[PDB]
């Protein structure tokens, strides 16, 4: 048996049904085998009919098509960032302030 | 930008994805993978140090 | 891909580049099937390299 894994449709696998689609928000998706975490929100993208996901300059996959309606979804992280913690010594105080 | 294209080579794996990786192959063998991406990736952010 | 132990006991079963092990998961585009006859000292023949 050999497999054949390119940009394609992919219409061959396993029986697991699909549920319905959410967007703004951070979510894990399963799009035809491919998974990831993150908000999908409608794209503005000028895709053509044969292409299947778009790619960004960080070479990683950044746009999505549903495999079931003929829409475009970009895919973007949820929210990130570092925390700093501001404080004179313990020898003077217990309190704190947060930086994000 | 080179500390960010440095993030596509694969390292002599199979694939530069992790999810791939998980999903496609069994543990015994996603260990050695994902520590030559792992040891790959870090050497690059050494050296950029 | 499941229900595929469901035959004489196969005497080889060997899987390069996904684990058999319940990971019917993954979608490919096209799936070939080749089938032949070769004797048993030859079946150690049909593998990589
Ligand atoms: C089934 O998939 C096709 C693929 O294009 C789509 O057009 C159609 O709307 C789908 N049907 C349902 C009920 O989702």
């Amino acid at each position: 048996l050999s497999f054949e894994l390119l940009h394609a449709p992919a219409t061959v696998c396993g029986p697991k049904k699909s549920t319905n689609l959410v967007k703004n928000k951070c979510v894990n998706f399963n799009f035809n085998g491919l998974k990831g975490t993150g908000v999908l929100t409608e794209s503005n993208k000028k895709f053509l009919p044969f292409q299947q996901f778009g790619r960004d300059i960080a070479d990683t996959t950044d746009a999505v098509r549903d495999p079931q309606t003929l829409e475009i979804l970009d895919i973007t992280p949820c929210s990130f960032g570092g925390v700093s913690v501001i404080t004179p010594g313990t020898n003077t105080s217990n309190q704190v302030a947060v930086l994000y | 930008n080179t500390l960010v294209k440095q993030l596509s080579s694969k390292f002599g794996a199979i694939s530069s994805v992790l999810n791939d990786i998980f999903s496609r192959l069994d543990p015994p063998e996603a260990e050695v993978q994902i520590d030559r991406l792992i040891t790959g990736r870090l050497q690059s952010l050494q050296t950029y140090v | 891909y499941s229900v595929l132990y469901n035959l004489a006991p196969f005497f080889t079963f060997k899987c390069y580049g996904v684990s058999p092990t319940k990971l019917n998961d993954l979608c490919f585009t096209n799936v070939y099937a080749d089938s032949f006859v070769i004797r048993g000292d030859e079946v150690r023949q049909i593998a990589p390299g």
